[PDB]
């Protein structure tokens, strides 16, 4: 499940930060990453707690 | 005068605030310089680099560390920081000064005894002397005073102590923090630092990024630190918190290979696509029936569609203008229309009004770009007027890239029949807003959509991005035909079937790919990340420490 | 090999993407 | 350009001083440093470059007064949980309170 989480594209144009960063300028990846880094942590922090 | 070599280790650290903290350990990222590192001692003008800092320390007097200066290449033609230690104080100036350092005339005159400026005006700033001597050899036997100098950002600051040392013609141990003495809000450039003897020794070293976790007493006065990059044990120190580490294993960091070189290929396309025949057309269709074409097969320059005059908009949305260059697109569209003008917001993805609900529509990720120019010539001429516009739907939210001109009857609700009054009868209307060379929205803005639709399948437009060899059997940063990423390359042996182009494993992520020149087929392994744990004996023992991968 | 009584071979032999995840 | 540091301020707005007021809550403005608390006489010894400080976390702990340049202590407004301390209603409906 963890695993599986980091294709979730959490709001985010995609799930890879890699399509990110060579496709949006500065200003505009940090939004769309701010996007997938919210969810994985959350999905993190679910694992762990489990 | 001829160089030495030496070391320091207890020095380098200076208050990196103006912050009062007590009975902590504080951990901060500055410029330091590190605990181990080659100091390099001079006999006593030698012309040295300026870095990030410097480090500077000599056990010598005022009358002959008569000061410094520090900035580019020393000339007529930049501002330069002029730093000089009098009998009773200190005088600072900054200015596009030639020499100016003399202070003191005996014999040197070929570089000296000159006083060419400008127009200085540049913090002229004076105070108490930065040096102070002692009472003879009532003290600890000669003084080693400490310099640091930064150049951060619009400020140069300056940091010292004195606290006199035994005898020894080499550095102290022991510890000692330095404070800023003088902090001058300078927006000046210094890449070369030289010292002012006029003609003992003096030390020079550099600063560089460091984590230190300085300890401060009960008075808030720093007495020891630790170098985080010295080694293993001050590693675990840093992660702890701790200037002790009782006896066992710590995770501290992790281990990461890097991919040194770098991979780069696409498609052996020549073809360059036909965007003359989209920007320069001469011949545009009415948004009422807008005209889609399809570019494949080429090489797409995007950027000299950006770096050109006579665009009055370039709005990228999904993509920078600048980095679509470097993308591989998959079955990339033309949209050629003309609008009013006053109607360019309307075509945007998420926008509303007559054009976005009946004429042309676009979705809401549209990967793409919105292209217009004036181009009032051509299209608004003196008593024509050629520009369809959709104003009467039925329904409403035509579709994202649908287009209607079936050119019916807008049965209004007065009467369930076929005729024109009070039928609102033929969809478009007639009188185009057009009002030739007058008004506002006088069918300006030719617009080209480009609609970049980014699929895994195989490119078919790639940007002017020049291709390079592969390596194999060794981490690299590589990118195939966009498939960015980093690892080791080898022979998969797989099976792969004449459709498919790459591969994926059970979590579905990038296992191999099609090579586009050879067509062979490469293994992605990801390089080590391994992970690192420090074994320790207890600090009350042993500072020898064994390292985990 | 392994110094295993005929139930516990019985019983080891009967149960059955590095994301930045490891296995101690 | 507005940078904001924690250093002693080069520019103020035109705003009127008041009186130091010490061993009282009180809602200060130090150069710009707002805060809620109590202000008492400190024996830190802060250096002659230092303004505020710190304590093992966080918070301006103590602050120096940039016209006396006196060292002040800055503590909390004191604060608690309340509780009731009851019988049942159907007893009496005399309480007591907890601090
Ligand atoms: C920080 C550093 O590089 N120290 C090395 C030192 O270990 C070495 O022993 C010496 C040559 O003997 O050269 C110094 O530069
Ligand atoms: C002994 C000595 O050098 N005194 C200098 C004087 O030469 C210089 O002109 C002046 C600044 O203008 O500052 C004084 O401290
Ligand atoms: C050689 C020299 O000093 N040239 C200065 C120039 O740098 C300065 O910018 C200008 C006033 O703007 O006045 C000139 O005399
Ligand atoms: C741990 C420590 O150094 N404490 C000293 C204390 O012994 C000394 O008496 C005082 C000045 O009088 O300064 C404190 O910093
Ligand atoms: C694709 C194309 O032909 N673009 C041309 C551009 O090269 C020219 O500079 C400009 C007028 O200055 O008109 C554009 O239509
Ligand atoms: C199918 C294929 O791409 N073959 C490539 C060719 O396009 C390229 O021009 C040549 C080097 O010039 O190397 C061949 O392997
Ligand atoms: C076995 C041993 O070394 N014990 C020492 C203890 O005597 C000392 O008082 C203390 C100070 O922190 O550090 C411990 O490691
Ligand atoms: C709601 C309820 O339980 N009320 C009871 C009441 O019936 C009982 O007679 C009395 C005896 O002291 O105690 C009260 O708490
Ligand atoms: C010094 O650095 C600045 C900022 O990077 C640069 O603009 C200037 O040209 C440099 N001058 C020299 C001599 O390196």
């Amino acid at each position: 499940t963890l695993v599986k989480q980091l294709s979730s594209n959490f709001g985010a144009i995609s799930s890879v930060l890699n399509d990110i960063l060579s496709r949006l300028d500065k200003p505009e990846a940090e939004v769309q990453i701010d996007r997938l880094i919210t969810g994985r942590l959350q999905s993190l922090q679910t694992y762990v707690t489990q | 005068l001829p160089p030495a070599y030496t070391n320091s280790f207890t020095r380098g650290v200076y208050y990196p605030d103006k912050v009062f903290r007590s009975s902590v350990l504080h951990s901060t990222q500055d410029l330091f310089l590190p605990f181990f590192s080659n100091v390099t001692w001079f006999h006593a003008n030698p012309v040295l680099p300026f870095n990030d800092g410097v480090y500077f320390a000599s056990t010598e007097k005022s009358n002959i560390i008569r000061g410094w200066i520090f900035g580019t290449t020393l000339d007529s033609k930049t501002q330069s920081l002029l730093i000089v230690n009098n009998a009773t104080n200190v005088v600072i100036k900054v200015c596009e000064f030639q020499f100016y350092h003399k202070n003191n005339k005996s014999w040197m005159e070929s570089e000296f005894r000159v006083y060419s400026s400008a127009n200085n005006c540049t913090f002229e700033y004076v105070s108490q002397p930065f040096l102070m001597d002692l009472e003879g050899k009532q003290g600890n036997f000669k003084n080693l005073r400490e310099f640091v100098f930064k150049n951060i950002d619009g400020y140069f600051k300056i940091y010292s102590k004195h606290t006199p040392i035994n005898l020894v013609r080499d550095l102290p141990q022991g510890f000692s923090a330095l404070e800023p003495l003088v902090d001058l809000p300078i927006g000046i450039n210094i890449t070369r630092f030289q010292t002012l003897l006029a003609l003992s020794g003096y030390y020079v070293g550099y600063l560089q990024p460091r984590t230190f976790l300085l300890k401060y007493n009960e008075n808030g006065t720093i007495t020891d630190a630790v170098d985080c990059a010295l080694d293993p044990l001050s590693e675990t120190k840093c992660t702890l918190k701790s200037f002790t580490v009782e006896k066992g294993i710590y995770q501290t960091s992790n281990f990461r290979v890097q991919p040194t070189e770098s991979i780069v290929r696409f498609p052996n396309i020549t073809n360059l696509c036909p965007f003359g025949e989209v920007f320069n057309a001469t011949r545009f269709a009415s948004v009422y029936a807008w005209n889609r074409k399809r570019i494949s097969n080429c090489v797409a320059d995007y950027s000299v569609l950006y770096n050109s005059a006579s665009f009055s908009t370039f709005k990228c949305y999904g993509v920078s203008p600048t980095k679509l260059n470097d993308l591989c697109f998959t079955n990339v569209y033309a949209d050629s229309f003309v609008i009013r003008g006053d109607e360019v917001r309307q075509i945007a993805p998420g926008q509303t009004g007559k054009i976005a609900d009946y004429n042309y529509k676009l979705p809401d990720d549209f990967t793409g770009c919105v292209i217009a120019w004036n181009s009032n010539n051509l299209d608004s001429k003196v008593g024509g007027n050629y520009n369809y516009l959709y104003r009467l739907f039925r329904k409403s939210n035509l579709k994202p890239f649908e287009r209607d001109i079936s050119t019916e009857i807008y049965q209004a609700g007065s009467t369930p029949c076929n005729g024109v009054k009070g039928f609102n009868c033929y969809f478009p209307l007639q009188p185009y807003g057009f009002q030739p060379t007058n008004g506002v929205g006088y069918q300006p803005y030719r617009v080209v959509v480009l609609s970049f639709e980014l699929l895994h399948a195989p490119a078919t437009v790639c940007g002017p991005k020049k291709s390079t060899n592969l390596v194999k059997n060794k981490c690299v940063n590589f990118n195939f035909n966009g498939l960015t990423g980093t690892g080791v390359l080898t022979e998969s042996n797989k099976k792969f079937l004449p459709f498919q182009q790459f591969g994926r494993d059970i979590a579905d992520t990038t296992d191999a790919v099609r090579d586009p020149q050879t067509l062979e087929i490469l293994d992605i392994t990801p390089c080590s990340f391994g992970g690192v744990s420090v074994i320790t004996p207890g600090t009350n023992t042993s500072n020898q420490v064994a390292v985990l991968y | 090999p392994s110094k295993r009584s005929f139930i516990e071979d019985l019983l080891f032999n009967k149960v059955t993407k590095f994301n930045g995840l490891t296995v101690l």
